[PDB]
């Protein structure tokens, strides 16, 4: 029941739908209205909720009260959430039943032993002056488009492609991701592209040796059907969302694999990365700090000279969204 | 009903206290039970074997140029074949390997059927830079293998392994007649394909008694090769099967004695470069021919030169060590020192051999059953 | 193992026999001419493509070499036992990705299964 | 953190030492025991954590032998002297057996090394080697057990060093070659201690630094099942890999296996 | 003739061997291409004597080693010593010049081929093979006289310290002894 | 520019966390390796791109 095929939801044993449709605050579709009227007239056994962590919302909570069910079973992988609304989930649904021990889970070999990495790059002088000069929230793009971080990401991409490893590159701030992906001429998901284009890109991502690296803009921050990947490189993620980082780490496991996080020194990204890894260290993961990359000057990388690095300043300051 | 819908398991009920501190006995028991996690057998599978004349058929068609396995099928196949040859010669002392390459509707015998590991590896390394052209011909390769293995002794297990990458084979004649002839020749044929299932390969494997498999990835390829490494089970007694083979002692030469006699190696004489005229090596017990590598069949008199330790390494399977009788320490009225390690016996259980009636601790018993394979007391 | 449909099989409109039946269905059973033509085409396509699966152990590949099959009005005419296996991921993919999908499917279907 | 374990196996066959004493030569069993004790004391002096074990092989069985000088050495030497005196004084010839039970002593040494390995703290690795001094002639009746011991030592990565005095032993040469140990024949018996300190005293890592005599011509003659004698050419079964000196219509071992 | 000549031209080494065997009258051309196509109670007395001798045992220090013994042991273990023999064909890669080395390799190949033929003939199960082994022995002797004797003379003239001929003599002597033993058995079987 | 490559490499490669690590490396590594197991531990904890 998602207003896409309408496979006669009336008179069904198991019904599968999504949020934001059972709690509509506006006028509803006639067929959808009739389906909801039918659905609100009978009891439900074992109402299953997915991604329960984002249950305590303004409209998602009343979804529990808008339908009647006997048992409410919630499933999630990242129970961590800000705004301390997880306590509300104790009485909204029930108590925390089971919490898997990830360390012993990966010790059995059924979960990939991901070697977590936290490697930072120094801020180029052409960028740090502008970073310390501006404070009105325009510095988000500055450390995001750090030339040193760009070189590190390109080096990691090339190294892992040379050994035939599937790579997923997470990157928020899709504006930066545009010039981050078109520079290397690699597929990227802007996010409001289409439904078909994303599906075919992800479908040909796995069974193709020619292309094995993609860029994602906050779209992979949920439970999707992304294929198996061994390398994850996140750049300029959200502020302090431990849930987002835990989900991104969850997209790799299924040292079989390893994921890297790139941050800029002497910036808010350092504090953000420090405060958003406290969930995984409680889970047992340790983030090794990498300050030097072997063979950085062995091959040619982008932004080799200062000319294009200083040219990047004009285009990164060209936003002027006022 | 369901197993998980009944009562919740309470595993912590095992531990109990009676003297406010007896948990030490329980944890000691747990530690004692943690040991002896093996079946006292390093392999636990086939306890014997039989001489195998294995032929490996390698596709050389354009399909080997595909990049399914990095960098291409041919290179990964050759690397895994080198590993397979090494492991197979390690686990089979008197076996032989031949290599046939199929290309352009023809079959070429790349290497003769022999037991030398270095020659096969050298040929495989040379074959890395070959040219992949044409289409494979299973009929010709099987005909060559049958012709070579037709005259082999019956007691030897004749096996043929085919690595079929291309899905199409060109047969100059009917192939099912050849399959029937192979069945009459008692030749085992196994096929490991790469792309998909092929009807002819499955029929051939089923009729010849072999196994047909399809590769999922490089790890599955290696697993299939390792499975093929193990020798097949052998009957208790077949015939008067024996073989005249020598045991060349590794006699080196020193200039201190007057018998310092340099000699060119027979294997090195065929090389383009200057053969190594070393001081000494392995001299044939029959015709005093000099060889550097073992096991190598003698070129002159045809004798087989094998290393005695290689043959003797599998002798423990013939006479496995009987499991020792577990007896509690209190019930044993004798010495409280282990006969093997001279350590004091403090464990709750003491193991006594049925032959010499000695005392061995848990660690010494595990060491004897796993590695030593012989009772120290029985030796005396 | 593979059944290929080169285009939607449409009966020839000539001989002035199909058009008479179309007119009769239009003025009698209120059947749209395009709807009936699509129904006949998809019925023939499914009949000639569903003969590759006879028995539980049997397996096969089915491909349609026409973008017109991509429209929902023709996909909906396929039998239900084939609809659920036709994911939205592969509805307009090119030849190379179709070949890759076929390779993966055949590679993964060769392993032993139990009864 | 480098722990070295030295297990010294002493060929205490009474017959060979009695013949040597009757020869009235400059070398006796007492001098051999003194040299072994000095070598053990030097090994203990090499490092604090070094551990020493001494096993003497006899026709009967294997005996665990273990003022101005070191206290621990004084205690160690006295215990070894007492043990060897007890073994020799109570050594009574009862039977026709003359060959030394070398294999059993090696098995006991392997068991002792395995026991000591577990007691070692996990942060340290106990590199263990076995030194054997050979006086009597080699025994071919224990070929299978000797090969099993060699294979176990190779599996556990234990060096085996042989110091042949009078008669060369092929089994010791095979053990040294397989386990990577050193095989040396003593030219002058009274100088035995100098050879032991010059060659067998340093550890394997030190052997890489030092220059050592090349290995002697190691033989690999096999032992027939029905003769237990060294052979150059023999018949070998294709099923159980048993070795026979003469052709047989049926394999005796395969006949046993049903 | 034309077919036979082309085979020799393609392999000059075989052509050299063909001349060294056919022109030198060692073998006939017909046979050349045919193949191509303890004691008493004194022991107990000694055991008792050593038992009594070691019954009263006292450790010694000075008698264990001496300066002369240590010096002799070091000299033996010094480089160039008995156990540390450093010669071991010092420059055999450059000793016995490669002109002789090529001839030595050719002689090795010829002897190996002849012995391979001899051992293929062995064992002799038919009276036909009896003459063939005699012919092989005659060919071996002719080849030895034709080549090895001048080879030995050249080695003696140049005074090469390596006993290259010794291994070749060992194989030939072994083959001759085996043939003589088999002939002796054949005579015994007829008795 | 030829000099631009060198200038950018000098600035980037050793900006913050190399001007003190290189000094410590130059003022250290005088004694030999304590044990070979340290190299094994380093190889096990090092990422694949730091092994080449
Ligand atoms: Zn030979
Ligand atoms: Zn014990
Ligand atoms: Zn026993
Ligand atoms: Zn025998
Ligand atoms: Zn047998």
């Amino acid at each position: 029941f998602t207003s896409d095929a309408k496979d006669k939801p009336i008179g069904c044993s198991v019904a599968i739908s999504t949020y934001s449709m059972l709690g509509h605050t506006t006028k509803r579709s006639w067929e959808a209205e009739r389906v909801m009227e039918w659905l609100k007239t009978q009891e439900w056994g074992l109402m299953i909720l997915d991604e329960v962590h984002t249950i305590p919302a303004k409209m998602f909570r009343r979804v529990l009260t808008i339908v009647q069910a006997h048992c409410k079973l919630g499933l999630t992988a990242t129970l961590v959430r800000e705004d301390d609304k997880i306590v509300d989930l104790n009485f909204l649904i029930g108590p925390k039943l089971y919490e898997a021990n990830w360390m012993e889970l990966q010790n059995n070999g059924y979960i990939a032993k991901v070697q977590c990495a936290e490697v930072w790059c120094p801020m180029s002088p052409e960028f740090y002056r502008e970073y310390v000069a501006i404070k009105t929230k325009k510095r988000i793009l500055l450390y995001t488009m750090n030339p040193n971080k760009f070189r590190a990401c390109q080096f990691l991409i090339k190294f892992h492609e040379r050994r035939n490893d599937k790579i997923i590159v997470f990157a928020d701030n899709v504006f930066a991701l545009k010039e981050y992906a078109i520079r290397l001429n690699k597929p990227y998901i802007y996010g409001p592209t289409s439904q078909g284009e994303r599906m075919q890109i992800l479908q040909n991502f796995k069974h193709n040796p020619k292309i094995n690296t993609i860029f994602i803009s906050k779209v992979g921050d949920t439970s999707f059907d992304l294929p198996e990947a061994n390398v994850l490189i996140q750049i300029s993620s959200h502020g302090g969302s431990r849930r987002q980082e835990a989900q991104r780490l969850g997209r790799v496991l299924r040292y079989n694999a390893f994921f890297y996080s790139l941050v800029s020194q002497d910036t808010q990204e350092m504090a953000y990365s420090t405060k958003r890894q406290r969930f995984l260290v409680d889970q047992g993961y340790s983030f090794k700090v990498i300050t030097k990359l072997a063979g950085m000057e062995e091959e040619d990388l982008a932004f080799s000279t200062k000319e294009e690095q200083q040219q990047l300043l004009q285009k990164v300051l060209a936003a002027t969204d006022l | 009903t369901k197993r998980w819908e009944g009562g919740y398991e309470r595993t912590w009920e095992i531990l109990k206290e009676d003297e406010s501190g007896s948990l030490k006995a329980t944890i000691e028991d747990i530690l004692f039970k943690a040991k002896r996690k093996r079946v006292f057998e390093h392999h636990g599978q086939v306890r014997l074997g039989m001489m195998r004349h294995l032929y490996v058929v390698v596709d050389g068609s354009r399909t080997m140029e595909d990049q399914d396995l990095k960098p291409n099928r041919l290179t990964c196949t050759l690397k895994l074949l080198e590993y397979f040859v090494e492991e197979y010669f390690d686990q089979n002392p008197i076996s032989q390997i031949g290599i046939i390459v199929t290309k352009s509707k023809r079959a070429e015998k790349l290497t003769e059927l022999s037991g030398n590991p270095r020659k096969h590896i050298t040929s495989l390394k040379k074959a890395v830079d070959m040219t992949c052209h044409g289409e494979p011909s299973l009929y010709n390769s099987l005909s060559i293998a049958m012709q070579t293995l037709k005259h082999m002794p019956g007691h030897t297990s004749r096996e043929v392994l085919i690595i079929f990458s291309s899905l199409t084979t060109c047969d100059p004649s009917n192939i099912y007649d050849l399959i029937k002839t192979l069945k009459a020749a008692k030749i085992r044929v196994s096929v490991i394909g790469l792309s998909a299932e092929v009807r002819v390969c499955t029929v051939l494997a089923r009729e010849t008694g072999g196994t047909y498999h399809v590769i999922l990835d490089e790890s599955h390829y290696k697993e299939l090769l390792t499975h093929h490494v193990s020798p097949p089970p052998a009957s208790s007694s077949s015939e008067c099967s024996l073989i005249r083979m020598g045991f060349p002692q590794h006699t080196i030469a020193s200039l201190s004695d007057q018998d310092a006699k340099p000699s060119f190696s027979m294997a090195h004489l065929d090389g383009n470069t200057e053969p190594g005229l070393t001081l000494g090596g392995y001299f044939c017990p029959q015709c005093r021919a000099k060889y550097c590598e073992l096991p190598v069949e003698c070129k002159i008199c045809g004798l087989t030169l094998v290393s005695a330790p290689h043959l003797a390494r599998s002798y423990h399977h013939l006479f496995p060590l009987d499991a020792f009788q577990e007896i509690p320490l209190e019930e044993y009225n004798g010495e409280r020192f282990c006969y093997g390690c001279q350590g004091e016996l403090k464990d709750q259980h003491v193991y006594v051999c049925a032959v010499c009636q000695n005392v061995f601790c848990v660690d010494c018993d595990v060491f004897v059953h796993d590695s030593l394979h012989c009772c120290p007391g029985c030796i005396h | 193992r593979a059944v290929i449909m080169f285009g939607v099989p449409y009966v020839y409109t000539q001989s002035r026999i199909l058009k008479a039946r179309l007119e009769y269905l239009r003025d009698q059973f209120q059947i749209r001419e395009n709807d009936f033509l699509t129904f006949d085409a998809m019925r023939h396509a499914a009949q000639c493509v569903g003969r590759a699966i006879r028995g539980k152990t049997d397996y096969g590949l089915m491909v349609f070499a026409d973008k017109r099959f991509a429209r929902g009005d023709k996909r909906g005419k396929l039998p239900r036992w084939i609809q659920e296996h036709l994911t939205d991921a592969n509805l307009n993919l090119t030849v190379d990705e179709g070949v890759q999908v076929a390779k993966y499917f055949l590679r993964q279907m060769a392993q032993p299964f139990h009864r | 953190d480098e722990l070295n374990l030295l297990v010294i196996v002493v060929d205490a066959n009474p017959i060979w030492w009695g013949k040597q004493a009757l020869k009235e030569s400059q070398f006796t069993l007492s001098k051999c025991i003194d040299a072994v004790m000095v070598l053990g004391n030097s090994h203990l002096f090499m490092n604090r954590s070094n551990k020493l074990a001494v096993i003497a092989s006899h026709i009967q069985e294997s005996r665990f032998l273990y003022d101005g000088k070191y206290e621990l050495l004084t205690s160690a030497n006295e215990v070894i002297v007492e043990e060897i005196k007890d073994l020799m004084t109570k050594s009574d010839i009862k039977g026709q057996h003359t060959e030394t039970l070398l294999a059993g002593s090696l098995a006991k040494a392997l068991c002792y090394i395995h026991r000591m390995n577990k007691e070692v703290k996990d942060n340290q690795e106990m590199k263990s080697r076995i030194l054997v001094i050979k006086a009597a002639e080699d025994s071919a009746l224990q070929y299978m057990n000797f090969m099993n011991v060699i294979f176990a030592a190779q599996k556990q990565n234990i060096l085996i060093d042989a110091c042949v005095l009078d008669s060369d032993s092929g089994l010791l040469q095979q053990a040294c070659d397989i386990t990577g140990g050193l095989y040396l024949k003593v030219p002058q018996m009274p100088s035995l201690l100098q050879y032991l300190l010059w060659v067998f005293l340093p550890d394997q890592d030190q052997r890489s630094q030092l220059i050592l005599p090349p290995p002697v011509h190691v033989d690999y003659r096999a032992a027939c099942f029905c003769h237990r004698n060294l052979i150059e050419i023999g018949y070998v079964c294709s099923v159980c890999l048993s070795i026979f000196c003469n052709f047989s219509p049926i394999c005796t071992t395969c006949e046993t296996a049903f | 003739l034309e077919e036979k000549n082309r085979m020799l031209q393609e392999d000059p080494v075989l052509f050299q061997l063909y001349k060294d065997l056919v022109v030198s009258q060692v073998i006939s051309a017909e046979e050349f291409w045919a193949n191509r196509l303890a004691t008493s109670q004194d022991i107990i007395n000694s055991f008792q004597s050593i038992r009594q001798e070691m019954e009263a045992y006292t450790p010694k220090l000075t008698q264990v080693l001496s300066s002369s013994a240590a010096s002799s042991t070091i000299t033996a273990l010094s480089p160039g010593g008995a156990l540390m023999q450093g010669g071991t064909q010092q420059a055999i890669n450059q000793m016995v010049p490669n002109d002789i080395q090529s001839e030595l390799k050719h002689l090795y190949v010829a002897v190996g081929e002849l012995l391979r033929h001899f051992w293929s003939c062995f064992p002799v199960n038919t009276p036909f093979l009896e003459e063939k082994v005699v012919k092989m022995k005659s060919n071996l002797e002719r080849f030895q006289v034709t080549k090895l004797c001048p080879f030995q003379e050249k080695i003696r003239r140049q005074y090469l310290s390596t006993n290259l001929v010794s291994h070749i003599e060992e194989m030939l002597q072994t083959a001759y002894n085996k043939l003589h033993t088999w002939q002796s058995r054949r005579l015994m079987k007829k008795t | 520019g030829t000099s631009s490559q060198a200038e950018a490499a000098r600035i980037l490669a050793a900006s913050w966390p190399q001007n003190r690590e290189d000094e410590e490396k130059q003022k250290l590594k005088g004694g030999p390796k304590k044990t070979k197991r340290e190299k094994k531990a380093a190889a096990s904890h090092l990422f694949p791109f730091e092994k080449l």
